């Protein structure tokens, strides 16, 4: 779910408050010979690294019912993906990256989560917020890595909820409620048959149920 | 204090009109003592009731009082303006219509004024007492068909007591009603509002102007007239805690005077609201103050109920819709509490075998 | 969606009746407790033993809320009230509330009679980078969650 | 707010201590390409990252009212941002280089903080001040990252308050009081309308706001 | 502006009256501490349980004042006039300020009948880069914010 982070960023950046300019948002890697080329105001998204957030898994046996309230499928819950973006504004005159820079951080700076509403179909599915945070605390060895230089830059985290689908699949439902089998331990009085739980029992328990 | 205080309980502070010698004229004054009372008004120089009201009141317990004076030689809507007040009375009433200047007419409409004054108010509850020189039979048809009040912010007193004037060393019939406000004020200082005020012993008491037996009781009760009766070994005590209301929900003068009392500490303690902005934060607010209030009167055991929520129930949450009452700059609060009833008949079997 | 779906963001906020706070910093710990009473007796005819834990009386506690040193003493005031006698005014009733996002609160813990106790202030050095911090102990007879 | 900042800092180094010469203060990156091309001495004062400061964020509802004494907004307090400015100086001689660097340090040392009057207006908006450390306490990796050689140079750091404001709205205000409704928990008694505060009462409450 | 909108650096100044101390390197946590009694009782006729807490009375203290010792020995003498005796001299009113960035005072702890109580020497290492402090330990009856 990267081809959805990343539509939501460009849909953020241009449609935030950066209504001024047509300004191009890029994910190219933003080395020398893509900064030499460049020759437009843009601003630079470039994924760095994919984590796993350890610190908010969950394991359990989620139950999944249909619309007979009954449990017919046994999952677990979502895991979240750290993805680190590296923000960058490109412009000819330094006084014009700072101000590009300063608009991206405002208008970065309220959206601290992501409602399920703004994002896309395939995130928008899971129905969980989407936690964004900018800068919030290396850079150089960074900046060094994609061959580039040093510019200021800004952090952006976003926690994607990266789905787990074992999906097991329960037993069907117990309709004839439960059977009690009694006898000795030894084996001297025979095991009987104990019968089960008789109509009302169920009835009453299948009226409770709502 | 009103801007940061959360809410609390309230004393209790008893509105006295009449006349009365020298003192202001229709001017509310607030009276602590019987000491203050005669520095600011006259004592025992008359043939007026307030004194001996206002000396019963204060010998039988009374924290406070708010004496009126309207005609007093030698009303009740200069008593709107103060909230502490929680019952009232009329002593010289009864006074001018024993002369014959005022007739049963006039006596009927000034009684029906109060009550309607109490009503509006809704913090307070009036107090009545009957003409001089009546019998059980007399008392009934006055209050079924001459004065037949129906109000639950009323209690009437049937027998008169009669107590010590310092004017003449003599023993004079006054109305009961200035004494037993006091019994009123004595229990809120010793049982809570909660428990009817019904066991308590009229101190400034010497006689009654007529013994009340259980057979005119069984008719003078479930009218609502509450009596005055002597007992061997117990003195002068008061029998009945009825209001005088036809509403069976409404019969027992504990559970009228608990509600009010809660009702005005309330809206006392909620007395910051106003230009406060109508979102979630106030109704929390308002739900958590209320909350805290009423877990204190649960544990004294005034409500009953095994936990909190089975004694009281508070809803502020969404109840006050967005389109009706919050366009108008109002807040609307739900409470539910539950009571407990008092044991007015006590009956004991006795068998010979065992 | 489900309550369990929904998860909680460090966005919090305060409340105190009478006292006029908007920020905080960070609130320690605040948790419901009660006491486990251990008893053990052997069965008495046949000697299985039997150890049971029953529930006791409930605890109060001490909610801390640190804000930032600034010209304003609500704080001061409210200890300054707290050491003359004068509690008719020193006990309040607060509120600690913690919303996801929307900014729609999710959950509340009121304290009953709330009354600050201690106030500290943060060490003072000549080469410190970080801005001065204040310590609030507000101790509280009853806490309910809700 | 970075450019705010940037003249800021352009203002105090040009009208500071040093009017002696008429220096030349440039945010250009100082890389070999930059430094062999100038031929004026000149102060560098190159934007090197943004983190946020998030010592001295502050969680709450601040309430914003209007003139009538009544609170009409719901905000939230500014986060903090802490802006690094890699500060050097460039001359033909390196005693007149050590000059000028001292001479940058005196200019910017008795700045702790910034007024908010002498800030622009953008930044001057919220009233707020700004703190301001020079040389506080790695620098080889940033030169080597940044394409330059190593240099004496100065850590001034800035710390811009980013108003995270979310304008959120609140009731209109409360004028006709509360009003309780009492009855019994099981419904035994009906709930009764219970009236409202009396006149007087809203009347004083509004009387003792001032 | 607002009191609670402007921050304090960590901008400070001592005053001793008859001490002649300047400037200071770091000064220990300044509290304002009250007792806290807590009581128990459970209500006669229903049986509810009810804990009390109430007030204490003002807590006395100390705070360890270290600067960079020098030929100056004010505290040596403050020490040597506590220790034989005279205690009409060596109790004195100090003043602890925070200031502002106009180097304007916000906050004022006032210290009633402060005497030194305890002189410390760093320790003294032969390969040691630092300079060497000097720890001062101060009881105030009283410690009153204004």
């Amino acid at each position: 779910m990267i081809h959805e982070v990343d539509e939501v960023l460009k849909a953020l950046l241009k449609g935030g408050a950066l209504t001024d300019s047509g300004i191009d948002v890029a994910f190219e890697a933003p080395t020398r010979d893509w900064a030499a080329r460049r020759n437009a105001p843009v601003v630079n998204a470039y994924l760095y690294d994919i984590r796993e957030d350890v610190g908010r898994r969950h394991r359990g046996q989620v139950a999944v019912r249909d619309q007979d309230d009954i449990v017919v499928k046994r999952r677990q819950p979502p895991r979240w993906f750290r993805l680190s973006y590296l923000v960058t504004a490109w412009t000819k005159t330094p006084q014009d990256e700072h101000r590009l820079l300063s608009a991206v951080l405002a208008t970065l700076l309220p959206r601290e989560q992501l409602p399920p509403y703004e994002l896309p179909g395939a995130l928008g599915a899971m129905n969980l917020p989407v936690p964004m945070t900018v800068a919030g605390v290396s850079l150089a060895e960074i900046w060094s890595a994609l061959g580039g230089e040093l510019k200021p830059s800004l952090d952006l985290v976003v926690t994607a909820p990266f789905p787990a689908y074992p999906e097991y699949d329960a037993g069907p439902p117990v309709t004839e409620g439960a059977t009690v089998r009694i006898g000795g331990v030894e084996g001297d009085p025979p095991m009987s048959e104990g019968r089960s739980h008789r109509p009302h029992q169920v009835a009453a328990a299948r009226a409770a149920r709502k | 204090a009103s801007g940061s205080r959360p809410i609390e309980g309230v004393t209790s502070v008893a509105a006295f009109v009449g006349l009365a010698p020298t003192g202001p004229l229709n001017e509310p004054t607030l009276v602590t003592n019987w000491t203050q009372y005669v520095a600011a008004f006259g004592d025992f120089t008359g043939g007026y009731y307030l004194a001996h009201s206002v000396y019963g009141f204060f010998n039988n317990g009374g924290s406070a009082a708010y004496v009126v004076r309207v005609g007093g030689s030698a009303g009740f809507g200069g008593l709107e303006a103060i909230d502490e007040i929680s019952m009232v009375a009329v002593p010289d009433l009864m006074a001018a219509y024993q002369r014959g200047a005022i007739d049963l007419e006039a006596v009927k409409a000034v009684q029906l004024g109060l009550i309607a004054h109490c009503e509006l108010m809704g913090d307070r509850v009036a107090i009545i007492d009957p003409p001089p020189n009546q019998n059980a039979r007399q008392i009934r048809v006055w209050r079924q068909e001459t004065a037949g009040y129906d109000s639950k912010y009323a209690a009437l007193y049937y027998p008169w007591i009669k107590s010590f004037d310092p004017a003449t060393g003599q023993s004079r019939l006054v109305p009961p009603s200035g004494h037993v406000a006091g019994i009123w004020a004595r229990n809120d200082s010793e049982r809570g509002v909660h428990k009817a005020p019904a066991n308590e012993v009229v101190r400034g008491a010497v006689d009654l102007e007529l013994q009340i037996t259980r057979g005119e009781q069984d008719l003078l009760n479930p009218i609502g007239v509450n009596c005055i009766r002597s007992f061997p070994g117990r003195g002068i005590r008061v029998w009945g805690a009825r209001t005088l209301s036809s509403d069976p929900a409404w019969r027992y003068l504990n559970i009228r005077r608990y509600f009010n009392y809660l009702e005005e500490s309330i809206l006392i303690g909620t007395q910051w609201v106003v230009f406060e902005p109508n979102d979630h934060n106030l109704w929390a607010r308002i739900r958590r103050n209320v909350s805290a209030f009423l877990v204190n009167e649960w544990r004294n055991g005034a409500l009953f109920g095994q936990s909190p929520d089975q004694a009281y129930y508070v809803k502020c949450d969404e109840e006050t819709n967005p389109p009706e009452s919050v366009d108008l700059g109002r807040v609307v609060c739900e409470i539910g509490i539950a009571p407990v009833k008092p044991a007015e008949f006590v009956i004991f079997r006795l068998a010979q075998f065992s | 969606p489900k309550p369990e779906d929904v998860l909680v963001a460090p966005n919090f906020g305060i409340q105190i009746d009478g006292v006029m706070v908007e920020y905080l910093n960070s609130v320690s710990n605040l948790q419901i407790e009660q006491d486990v009473i251990r008893y053990q007796q052997n069965q008495g005819t046949t000697g299985r033993n039997n150890v049971t834990l029953m529930p006791g009386v409930a605890k109060d506690g001490s909610v801390q809320v640190e804000r930032g040193m600034s010209q304003s003493s609500v704080f001061t005031q409210w200890i300054n009230d707290s050491m003359a006698g004068r509690m008719a005014t020193a006990r309040k009733n607060a509120t600690i509330i913690v919303m996801d996002y929307e900014d729609n609160p999710v959950k509340r813990w009121n304290l009953r009679n709330a009354w600050c106790s201690k106030v500290v202030a943060g060490t003072l050095k000549a080469g410190d980078t970080n801005a001065l911090t204040e310590t609030i102990t507000i101790v509280f007879e009853e806490l309910v969650v809700e």
